[PDB]
């Protein structure tokens, strides 16, 4: 065994080794290993992406106009975000400006995805880490009603409703076909909710499973379908016609009325179901405000998103702020430049790839994706891994760094950047949440904080949906209908050689696509995706990424039942297909 | 009254097929899971992880050997000894073969499981391979599309449960009910196609009147699916209705059949 | 001025004359006049239909296959019922038998209509007679929640929900544009609900307004659209294909899944919202179990409906029983025959029509619709009716009688007929309902009873929807897909001269269409519609119809504010376009 | 700030109420939201609490106070026969109520084929001499929204357009909104592939019908009918006549009842 120090941690692989493979209630394939000491505390953590497809290789030689459709298939959970980044990147390369309504509609697509993806995460992915579903069978339906009504104005709270939900669950389990609940962690001492809170939460899980399907109707109107809506370089394909012949063939008043109905319902559900449930999890699990901090008190990154001035990706335009903090220096938020070769770089010394020099990082315009499965001296076999060797290569995920620093990305990162830049809405939301919990600001820098920030962002994005819809309507009232710029549609109009960057904030964090075009075709297409950051393996200095750091120093009650590991990992909403692409 | 056991596994995939399933409007996915099937294994939704999830997989495929439906999302890579997709420290293809051996029938959800989809597009770095090229001794129902339509997925499930049989299929294994006709055989813009009324550039006057998308690369003429009839997301839209031509996403090899914007 | 006795009533037109014109919260156009004595009790009541269109005239010379589409436009509220009666009539004339699935689908269409029409009546038409909308502003939202939860398992019962509803109403009223509530009867002494029940009921009014739109999606699947779905002579046009190529062009598994989802939701709403509200209206308005009896304790009529054996309209097939009771003789339900010229007859001595002899009745196969606007002296002019002359012609509604008896039709009539025929489901539903209210069975024969029976029937019909859907699915599982018979579609296959009757139970009561075909065309088409019975004017013996009888002997608290008249008229769900056609 | 909404007076002549019923089917905005938040529905015999003299008082108060400022919605039509007394409101011909309401209106919406053209009561031999609104009211803007009834979400889209944009929809030569009535059913029908291939239903429930073939030979009037049914569809997009296997009747077009049998080809 060995021990070394990095980023304030002592990484020590002595002691019992625990493996969690497969990690469930994430997207894609992940393996996690940890070592624990005599106190059942994690002293080493190992994040491994266990899949690869090679989109960066597949995109070579494609028409830049087609790229969005390929890269959208990086992920069907964060569906649309890679298409947005791609159209942005190609437009940046060629020098295309889209019309205002196209930008507004793209912002609507993004905000819709934030609402959907964050809602479903909270219930379907992370919820069962916090709610003991089987314990709901012990609840008193009238006390459940009283609890719910004390927390929210949401209408669906009758004792009879909770009895009905409880009976549905009782019937579901009474034949012994427990389905997704089979061999769960139910009864683990870290489940702290009373039975009535478990039944309320489970009712809400079911309501969210039903309701989430509605949110994406916005994507269907503007983008044709969800998952995997359509886009174009130059704007959007959803031509508008409000008051002329043939409006039946376009986005018309009836289509926009549908969108407005979805927005209102989405805000209502988030504000009155998800938000009070998130605060309630906080109230009953306050110790988790001090667990899973990881890098979130050291190094956090946002590129920023939601340009409100069309084609302007600067600070005055982006409604979701960008910036970086390193070394805990939150009083000095730093600007990010995605073209600067000294800022974003990826390392592969601990990943299954070849570089000419694996001791250095490569900016994505110099990126190389040359897969090389070489796990080295594993316990077991290279086709039946008992233990990865974290001193050698151990993942399909590259290791991104910002100026050489390991960063956390995602809702907590964004919230911290925006807070410290003085964004009034963020400051107010954070301050109110932490005051409600009687917790210091620092309590957000935690596993619990990641969940609270995600809920805050779902509410933020639902508000932004209305703002964007209103801006679209204002344009239509002023006779501004355009949705596509086509002057540069034809390849003869492009520079013979050009390159560009498309960036945004996906639900899980900072996303960039770097594209080089030559002779009408993609010469290079490199993606650095939020879970690539968070699930990163180590670098040549031994620095650990966000997941490994967040797992460090965590107590486990029952080593064989890894609920604490699941809680922390799920709090980041891991997307492993995203991370590896 | 026990519900039919279903084991849903994931190879290399983006999860669009799982996501589509949960969009179902009728029956709600909630009602499918609670009342129509027993969803006994599913990495995206299940509580158990790691060794607990492995225990569930082993128990289910043993107890219900010969009796469970296997749903497959994604596909196996043959490159690097299969270690481009690793589950429980071993190549995913081993999990696929074990699950397949006990299944009464297999549903290949989506273009990934049916044909290969994006990872199998040139130059197919991982040697991603559709499941009927690996599993050759079991009924496989292909339900293609990237992803398939939500209410098509749930209709196929309800058909199988209600009627206690597999849907009748074409020679490629696709359910005739939803894949027997082409998009262009039921497209509401066919009047324009017939008249030679086409969109020529995005957002032109033709586009604002809903003219045909053939000259913009629509692949509806060569693509079998239900999008133009059943539509997407509780019937709200489909690609062409919202102004983009069909990509051809339900067809084998559609990524490599030229640019999306090249005419069919 | 004059007095006479009929049917146990003393019809006396002395005293103050009150006019209510227009009658609102009905379909179509009606005028009511009454006389009241010095105790403000009604001693004379006059029912006048104030519209006519002449469908029986318009139908002459039409292709019998087209008739359904024309007569469906008799009414957009009971939409579909006239199409059903029409295809039944034409099939009866020609000698056409439809396939089982067509019959099952037609029964689904009818049950859908019952659920919709009854639900909307309860809330949108009659509800404001019972619920004081302004008084809801005084309610305590917590007490409202407690009330609602004591009555039902319905989920939507939180104090915050009731507060939100109340607050929206409060701000609507503060704005000063009272809309549909302006100049209403709020504060009348006959409003007896406490504030909390008014708020509960108003919330449910709004929930029903929203939900009713969903019910008719079943009509859209099978019939293309609602209002006014499509039908064919020979079955239904909605061809079925479950498992063959081209199912995308037909009623397929996805379409049937949609139908099932609507059925479940419909039953849930009716059972958990409408039923408990109807019982709550009963609990707070028990004196109305003794008001508005009218003909309901003397003469009631049903034709029967919902043939369960395809093409069999006999007693063993019809799920809703037919029969007649006269002279209060409920122990002897009498058989009804729609071809017997001595049974159903229409009189016009008090109506705006010409007959060769206006002192006799004509069976519909001898019917004549020759309009003649002749009001006599109405204390104004022909274009200014100040006082209808009920001693002469006073209505566009013909006067139907059964064996010369004046009958009530509709939910209460059907419930009494089924009860007294010994239908177990009806006997149990009615006894349990009257027990809950601690009222004798006789309390059903009243204005309150009409409302209770309507709610019972909505519940019944929602159950029957599932029964019929299951029957359809059973056929489909057995490979029986047929939906049309076309052997006799072509006119060359028809008898040169033939006639037929189509009958059913519309939401409002017994419906018949009598059709004669000659030389491929409609030669005669006579309709007798439920509100024609109930809203009937007098006959040559001076016998009064159901509305006039129900209004007799009613106390009015405030003659100028005719809430009691509205309550009783609305309890029959008047459809004036139906009545006059 | 409590802010007023545009006054709307909805009157009914000879009619079946299909147009009111269609309105309340609206999916987006819900009719509830239209009434509570978008317009001030100030008179409507089908829904209002007040009856008789109380309703007459509402009608008089609103058209007086809001003279020149309210939208008049008309469902149904006036009959000229029997001195107008085939449709009587407050003891007098409906036409008198129509004229009084029209005189104070800023604009008129003629809902449905009844108000637009005549519909079923005007079909041969038109016993009541039912007459469309634009032949009686000749000095007001009239937007015709035909169909029997018009599509629910077309009705609500027209209302929302008028409120949101503060203007009348642009119209064709007959006064129909271009947005929804500019193209034919057959110009946007998903069975056009079959039409163009000569693939037709020939008798009900034949093999062609079970594959969704074209309904031309069963009498479909889609080729001559302007409406949105084949694109917007009905009842939250669930279906339309042709999708459910019956040809278009032509119900949005003037005189459709008398343009031959529904089962005779165009
Ligand atoms: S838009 Fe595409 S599928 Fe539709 S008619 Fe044109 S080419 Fe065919
Ligand atoms: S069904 Fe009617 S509208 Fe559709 S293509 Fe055929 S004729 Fe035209
Ligand atoms: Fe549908 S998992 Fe998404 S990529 Fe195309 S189907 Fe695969
Ligand atoms: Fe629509 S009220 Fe019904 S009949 Fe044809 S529109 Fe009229
Ligand atoms: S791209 Fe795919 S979703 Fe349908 S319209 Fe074409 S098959
Ligand atoms: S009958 Fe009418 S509803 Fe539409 S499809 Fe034809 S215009
Ligand atoms: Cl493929
Ligand atoms: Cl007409
Ligand atoms: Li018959
Ligand atoms: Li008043
Ligand atoms: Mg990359
Ligand atoms: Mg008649």
């Amino acid at each position: 065994s060995t021990q070394y120090e990095t980023q304030g941690y002592t990484i020590n692989n002595a002691g019992r080794r625990l493996v969690v493979d497969p990690i469930t209630r994430i997207q894609g394939h992940m393996r996690c290993e940890v070592n624990i000491n005599d106190q059942n505390v994690i002293t080493n953590a190992v994040s491994c992406g266990t899949m690869f497809r090679g989109l960066e290789i597949i995109l070579q030689g494609r028409d830049p106009r087609d790229a969005w459709a390929f890269v959208e298939r990086i992920c069907g959970v964060c569906t649309g975000v890679h298409a947005l980044a791609s159209v942005y990147a190609i437009e940046d390369a060629i020098g295309i400006k889209v019309p205002d309504n196209a930008n507004i509609i793209r912002n609507i697509m993004l905000a819709t995805l934030w609402c959907h993806d964050h809602l479903v995460h909270f219930y379907q992915l992370a919820g069962m880490d916090w709610i003991d579903v089987l314990d709901a069978l012990k609840a008193d339906p009238r006390k459940t009603s009283e609890l719910a009504q004390s927390l929210s104005s949401w209408p669906k709270s009758s004792p009879g409703y909770f009895f009905d939900v409880q009976n549905r669950l009782k019937k579901f389990v009474e034949g012994g076909q427990l389905g997704i609940f089979r061999n769960g962690y139910w009864g683990h001492p870290q489940y702290k909710l009373p039975p009535e809170a478990n039944l309320m939460g489970f009712a809400h899980y079911l309501e969210a499973l039903d309701f989430q399907r509605e949110i994406v109707k916005i994507h269907a109107v503007f983008g044709g379908k969800n998952p995997h809506p359509n886009w174009i370089v130059g704007g959007m394909p959803c031509a508008i016609n409000i008051d002329e012949s043939g409006a039946v063939g376009a986005v018309n008043m009836e289509r926009l009325n549908l969108v407005q109905s979805i927005i209102t319902r989405t805000a209502d559900f988030i504000n009155n179901v998800m938000i009070p449930d998130a605060l309630a999890i906080g109230q009953f699990n306050k110790p988790w405000s001090e667990i899973g901090t990881g890098l979130s008190d050291k190094c956090v990154l946002s590129y920023g998103a939601f340009p409100d001035i069309a084609n302007d990706f600067g600070e005055k335009s982006l409604l979701m702020p960008g910036g970086a903090v390193i070394n805990g220096d939150f009083n000095n938020v730093l600007p990010v430049d995605l073209v600067d070769p000294q800022q974003v770089q990826e390392f592969v010394d601990h990943a299954w790839y070849r570089y000419p020099n694996d001791q250095v990082g490569r900016h994505p315009f110099d990126g190389i994706t040359d897969p090389w499965y070489n796990p080295g001296d594993v316990k077991g076999s290279d086709t039946n891994i008992q233990q990865l060797n974290e001193q050698e290569r151990y993942s399909w995920i590259k290791a991104p760094r910002w100026r050489g620093n390991a960063m956390e990305v995602g809702p907590l990162a964004r919230t911290l950047i925006a807070y410290h830049k003085g964004d009034a809405a963020t400051v107010e939301s954070v301050d109110r949440m932490m005051s409600a919990l009687n917790l210091p600001l620092s309590g957000i820098q935690s596993t619990l904080g990641r969940i609270l920030c995600r809920a805050h962002e779902a509410q933020w994005a639902a508000g932004k949906l209305q703002y964007f819809f209103d801006k679209l309507m204002t344009n239509l009232k002023n006779g501004n209908l355009a949705t596509a710029s086509t002057e540069k549609w034809e390849p003869a109009t492009w520079p013979t050689e050009c390159r560009g960057v498309g960036f945004t904030e996906a639900p899980r964090g900072a996303l960039g696509h770097w594209a080089a075009i030559r002779d009408g075709k993609i010469d290079l297409y490199q993606c650095v995706v939020p879970t690539t950051w968070n699930a990163s393996p180590r670098d040549p200095k031994g620095q650990i990424g966000a997941y490994e750091a967040a797992l460090m120093n965590t107590k486990m009650a029952i080593p064989e039942q890894p609920l604490e590991i699941l809680r922390t990992l799920h709090s980041f909403d891991p997307c492993l297909a995203c991370s590896t692409h | 009254k026990p519900r039919i056991p279903v084991v849903w596994i994931h190879g290399l995939e983006c999860t669009c097929c799982t996501e589509s399933f949960i969009r179902s409007a009728h029956p709600l996915a909630k009602d499918v899971i609670l009342s129509l099937i027993s969803l006994d294994y599913d990495d995206t939704l299940m509580a158990a992880a790691g060794t607990q999830a492995e225990e569930v997989f082993e128990d289910i495929i043993t107890q219900y050997n010969g009796k469970y439906i296997l749903a497959v999302e994604g596909n196996p890579p043959l490159g690097e000894q299969g270690m481009f997709c690793i589950s429980s420290g071993r190549p995913f293809i081993e999990k696929l073969k074990r699950a397949a051996a006990g299944a009464s029938a297999i549903i290949a959800w989506g273009t990934c499981a049916s044909w290969g989809c994006v990872q199998a597009a040139r130059p197919n770095p991982t040697q991603a391979t559709p499941i009927d090229k690996v599993i050759t001794d079991k009924p496989i129902i292909k339900v293609p599309g990237c992803p398939p339509i939500p209410d098509v997925m749930s209709a196929i499930i309800t058909y199988m449960v209600t009627f206690d049989r597999l849907p009748d299929v074409d020679r490629m294994g696709r359910p005739l009910m939803f894949y027997g006709q082409r998009i262009h055989d039921k497209c509401y813009r066919r009047a324009h196609f017939d008249a030679g009324e086409f969109v020529q550039s995005w957002d032109d006057d033709a586009a604002r009147k809903g003219y045909c998308l053939y000259k913009m690369g629509c692949k509806g003429p060569t693509t079998y699916n239900a999008c133009s009839s059943t539509r997407w997301n509780d019937g709200v839209s489909f690609p062409i209705q919202s102004g983009h031509g069909c990509l051809g996403c339900a067809e084998n090899g559609f990524w490599d059949r030229g640019s999306f914007y090249s005419r069919v």
